[PDB]
RNA sequence: UUUAAUUCGAAGCAACGCGAAGAACCUUACCAGGCCUUGACAUGCUAGGGAACCCGGGUGAAAGCCUGGGGUGCCCCGCGAGGGGAGCCCUAGCACAGGUGCUGCAUGGCCGUCGUCAGCUCGUGCCGUGAGGUGUUGGGUUAAGUCCCGCAACGAGCGCAACCCCCGCCGUUAGUUGCCAGCGGUUCGGCCGGGCACUCUAACGGGACUGCCCGCGAAAGCGGGAGGAAGGAGGGGACGACGUCUGGUCAGCAUGGCCCUUACGGCCUGGGCGACACACGUGCUACAAUGCCCACUACAAAGCGAUGCCACCCGGCAACGGGGAGCUAAUCGCAAAAAGGUGGGCCCAGUUCGGAUUGGGGUCUGCAACCCGACCCCUGAAGCCGGAAUCGCUAGUAAUCGCGGAUCAGCCAUGCCGCG
């Protein structure tokens, strides 16, 4: 009935339930486009979907909590393809080829003291 | 004026706001955190011999 | 300007507090200052005892306070009526009850702050600081160290040029963190100023 | 309201009641600095015009 | 049903109080909701290195805050009897609700 | 702009509040 | 830098061509991370090359980028007293980002005062062999060659 | 500007109100610039501290709302 | 430069949004003026009084000077007269205190800096009359004196790295205040039953090692591949060798020496550190259409708060004010995140760009906002992208967008440290 998969992604958690059926996507409750209203990078999130063909076979139920709207999306990128991968390990020699199930471990990096954050320095001067 | 104004900070007079912070062992007014009533370098000398419970040098 | 106090680099890891107790934002102001009465006090009574710590545990807002002193004999007295007035004088300034309990340090040559009040007390009575810190470094592997380091300030034999002179055997891997080198600090107050003496102990590993 | 000249008029008038017996506020407006407490050592650019560079200064030669 | 709260800035010590307020509580005969760790307060101290004139470099320190819950669910006059006198606490506070 | 107190960009910025930007 | 090549950025490609290439451009249309009015402003101008033609906006696009890619540079290099600009061939790589960013510098010196019009009516003309971006093309062969006796240099 | 008072101290208020208990002279040094100005004051000349001196202010109603150091300039020469 | 004073220090990098993580009074070190002297503070000795404490009266700007009252618990001779008495407090005398007065080449401590650069040494041997050399010159390799190979050296130490924290994948423990997948119910917001699965929280663990495969190489290693959340130091911290700089700090503190003693000490009221013909550093806001305004609608993280965060009403265009829950806070609050998205308005204009300056009328803090506070509400400067020059950054970096905190009554924070 019920796959799953946990997707994060720079602060973003993404709570992922794969069903199967005509293929509506759900995002806290609204629907896909209208929470990722405008968002043109919002449609990277199925694409795990398309790479097993199976993109309307499925119907996808996503809460998604902490980032913004791009971290989520991403989030629900790999939610999709570890929910997926679970109900069927073989979407996974085809899945991994693309970077579907590595979390992407890219965060802010810490303010440091004495920068202005980070690496971009105070402007320095000598005269 | 230094050892006078270590004691003029202790008693508390006319109008509240004239008192002010003022270090616990260093006498100095500046950069005194009102948690451990301590200046900044009073704070730093005594935190790295583990004398103020709990605080430890930090890093993230 | 370098080198981190091998104790507060240390802390969580191999090294521990001097100060365990717990309050919230309203409370530490008060109890760190009695904290800091406490500690001053016996900071110079205390002296001939040659005291290495003074931990200082609080439970149910009453204190107990072990003096780790090198000479028990001393904060003692004979039947104890030293240590008598030592648990008045604290509790006269503090306005509590407070436990003075004392502790042999087992091997004062191992104790980082005895080793340098050693060496800061035999320079206040003009003795050659090379030798004397060299002495202190044997003493201390002697005693079984892995390893001790010892440091003399600057106006030494009273010179107008400051100095500093240094010596040392064994490993002090400062850098190390699991190693659980004691550290101690003590003041030369002289005819000629203040000389300050550094001794590192390295003790073992994990 | 007034508004356009009967405001214009009502502004100067206030600034020149402002001279009276001379408030600090009514120098300032006298001496073309800024009146509300602001720093003149580096700016006031606006109530001066732009920088009048009267100059000269170095350091000591032998 | 009782809620007992530590707070504590030693984790190792706090836990240990937490095992040892259950152990002895469950011994009593109380059921007792595990010792549920709630999220750590910091409190962060930056400061300058040097005394004097050097305002980049400069070090920071914290004073975490941990807290652990503790619920025992139905309660005994043994239960309340073995908290209210049999304690361990060194550098660790418990208080309590209901 | 920021420096315009009389906008809601001004007003967030100064970190205030009023008939430019009302409390909720 | 100085220890190895350093390894060039696979950007990921373009959500609705498909194409790495266009995801490129729309990183140089991008100004202070706001790539969706920078995808926003690509799309648009797309529309606005059907309007304006029954032709592929991708075909068009891919054109202009070939048109504006240079040949050849001239590259500063030094005597040691009085300075050369030398001519010399352009990367492959090197081409596409020149093409690509002076396309957009190119376009947004334009008059027109939406961006999307603005990077459509460039694309066209650069594709037609004549925009502001082709000048600077041109200008660039035509700094080689107004350079090509000091081509003995070639590093 | 406050809104609940007029701030104006009272050592200051006094030696001006008893002296209109029909009106004398006004030899009244006073260091409270901090003092608003007082309706019907109009007439006292009142010599208020600058930090070095005391300079008299000649008091009027058109000058009302204002504090004493107004017209007493701390700093000399711009 | 000026001033009565505009206290003091920092001076290429490594002084100049630096000490200062909060200058109206306080701070405060300066100026003026008014006041105090065994002193605002300490240790102790002599003495008549007083001996705790607490209240008003004059004179003052306040300090202060002068004043007049309420009124002795305590050790104890005692059943009391009366009388010893120790804390404690004022008067005078004695020792002494006080000094942010000088010296950072008299110092300690701490810091900067070369530089997280890859170095700096030692023990014994061997070479050299010797200073010294070898080791640590060479070849390869690495982020690295990292490793390999070689070699009169064989080892070792301080450094590198590792051991520590954060971030990334997973597991076990735990299930409230946090979560809500499947139920059941429902005043919709998990609100109630249930449940801890997932998310979290936070404590302990697992996991990466060039381990495996291919190629090159004598080796160390390198190129590539597979698996894996993650490789080739996974990304960030903490961490700074022997030493350098007569570096910085006597104004945090400590300290030798020098100096002040009805004053260079101490208290106050006011002024000043905020001055402005200039010059420079670091920033902020901009010059606009990839923009600006207005409405509506989202998606964070890390912090903070019970004389404080303040929900929610109401009044007010509004700052704010009246009410007034909740919250010892994974409970309640600060909290609206902004940029984004959706509507609409602007139509290239010194403008619906930009918000300086100035006038008024309000609010709040505080004894008090004149010098000198912030905020709200009704003039609209320069500026059309900046000369010579010059800075930052190699990836979740720069760029841009907001959020929080320390200090703090308030705030001149556009700074700082953090968070996304
Ligand atoms: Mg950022
Ligand atoms: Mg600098
Ligand atoms: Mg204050
Ligand atoms: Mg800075
Ligand atoms: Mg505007
Ligand atoms: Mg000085
Ligand atoms: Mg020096
Ligand atoms: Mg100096
Ligand atoms: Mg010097
Ligand atoms: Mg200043
Ligand atoms: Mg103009
Ligand atoms: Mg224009």
């Amino acid at each position: 009935e019920q796959y799953y998969g946990t997707g994060r992604r720079k602060e973003a958690v993404a709570r992922v339930f794969l069903r199967p059926g005509n293929g509506k996507v759900t995002v806290n409750g609204q629907d896909f486009n209208e929470y990722f209203q405008g968002l043109v990078r919002a449609v990277a999130a199925l694409e795990p979907l398309r790479a097993v063909d199976a993109l309307g076979r499925f119907d996808a139920y996503i809460t998604v909590r902490g980032g913004g709207k791009s971290g989520q999306i991403d989030a629900i990128k790999l939610g999709i393809a570890r929910a997926l991968v679970q109900y069927n390990p073989d979407y996974r020699a085809k899945l991994k080829p693309l970077g579907f199930l590595t979390r992407d471990a890219r965060v802010v990096e810490r303010k440091k003291y004495g920068k202005h954050k980070a690496r971009r320095a105070p402007q320095y001067s000598k005269r | 004026a230094r050892k006078a104004l270590i004691e003029k900070a202790k008693r508390t007079p006319k109008f509240k706001v004239r008192a002010y912070t003022r270090c616990v062992r260093c006498g100095r007014a500046r950069s005194v955190y009102r948690f451990f009533g301590l200046c900044r370098i009073c704070l730093r000398e005594l935190a790295h011999k583990g004398q103020l419970p709990g605080v430890r040098k930090a890093s993230w | 300007g370098n080198k981190i106090h091998p104790i507060g680099f240390r802390l969580g890891i191999t090294r521990d507090w001097e100060s365990r107790w717990y309050a919230g934002k309203k409370q530490y102001r008060h109890l760190l200052l009695e904290d800091q009465r406490i500690r001053g006090l016996l900071e110079k009574e205390l002296y001939s005892a040659g005291l290495a710590r003074v931990d200082i545990e609080r439970a149910a807002d009453n204190v107990a306070v072990t003096v780790h002193v090198a000479k028990p004999g001393v904060v003692i007295g004979r039947g104890g009526e030293r240590i008598r007035v030592l648990r008045e004088e604290l509790a006269k300034l503090t306005g509590k009850n407070v436990a003075l309990n004392v502790q042999e340090v087992q091997n004062p040559n191992l104790s980082a702050p005895l080793v340098a009040q050693r060496v800061a007390e035999q320079i206040e009575r003009r003795f050659a600081v090379r030798r004397a810190i060299k002495q202190a470094v044997q003493r201390v592997m002697e005693s079984g160290a892995k390893g001790a380091k010892v440091i003399v300030s600057g106006r030494i034999g009273g010179a107008e040029q400051a100095r500093t002179e240094w010596a040392a055997q064994g490993r002090v891997p400062l850098h190390t963190l699991r190693a659980n080198i004691d550290y101690g600090f003590a003041l030369a107050r002289t005819t000629y100023g203040v000389l300050g003496v550094k001794a590192y102990i390295f003790l073992g590993e994990v | 309201w007034k508004l356009e000249g009967e405001l214009r008029a009502e502004v100067a008038a206030n600034i020149k009641r402002l001279m009276d017996i001379g408030c600090y506020r009514g120098l300032r407006h006298r001496r073309g600095l800024p009146v509300r407490g602001q720093r003149t050592r580096t700016n006031a650019r606006t109530r001066k015009g732009p920088r009048k560079t009267v100059a000269g200064k170095k350091k000591a030669p032998r | 049903k009782i809620r007992i709260k530590l707070r504590g800035f030693d984790h190792k010590t706090l836990d240990a109080s937490a095992q040892k307020i259950v152990e002895a509580a469950r011994r009593s005969g109380a059921q007792v909701s595990g010792p549920i760790p709630l999220p750590t307060r910091v409190r962060r101290f930056t400061v300058i290195r040097g005394p004097f004139k050097h305002k980049d470099s400069r070090e920071h320190f914290e004073l975490r805050t941990h807290n652990r819950l503790v619920d025992i669910i139905n309660p005994n006059r043994k239960t309340i009897e073995q908290l209210m006198t049999l304690d361990l606490p060194t550098g660790v506070e418990i208080e309590i609700k209901t | 702009g920021k420096g315009d107190r009389r906008t809601r960009r001004g007003k967030i910025w100064r970190g205030t509040y009023g008939k430019y930007r009302p409390r909720k | 830098a100085r220890r190895r090549r350093a390894e060039v950025r696979q950007l990921q490609p373009d959500l609705v061509y498909g194409d790495v290439l266009v995801t490129a451009f729309i990183n140089k249309i991008m100004r202070d991370g706001k790539k969706n009015l920078a995808a926003r402003i690509f799309y648009d101008a797309c529309k606005i090359i059907q309007e304006k033609t029954g032709q592929e906006p991708l075909k068009v696009f891919k054109q202009a980028v070939e048109n504006v890619k240079p040949r050849m540079e001239v590259r500063s290099r030094r005597v040691g007293g009085a300075n050369y600009q030398v001519p010399m061939e352009v990367s492959p790589r090197r081409q596409q980002s020149l093409a690509l960013r002076w396309l957009v510098q190119a376009a947004n010196q334009r008059p027109e005062r939406r961006a999307a019009v603005r990077i459509a009516h460039e694309l066209m003309d650069a594709a037609e062999g004549k925009g502001g971006a082709v000048k600077k093309k041109e200008d660039v062969e035509r700094m080689a060659e107004a350079n090509r006796a000091y081509a003995h240099y070639r590093w | 500007s406050l809104k609940k008072g007029v701030f104006v101290d009272d050592h200051l208020l006094e030696k001006v109100l008893e002296l209109n208990a029909k009106g004398e002279k006004r030899l009244i040094k006073t260091w409270s610039r901090r003092s608003t100005i007082v309706p019907e004051m109009v007439g006292h000349t009142i010599a208020v501290y600058n930090g070095k001196q005391h300079v008299p202010v000649y008091i009027t109603e058109n000058m009302v709302g204002h504090k004493l150091g107004e017209f007493a300039p701390t700093r000399t020469y711009r």
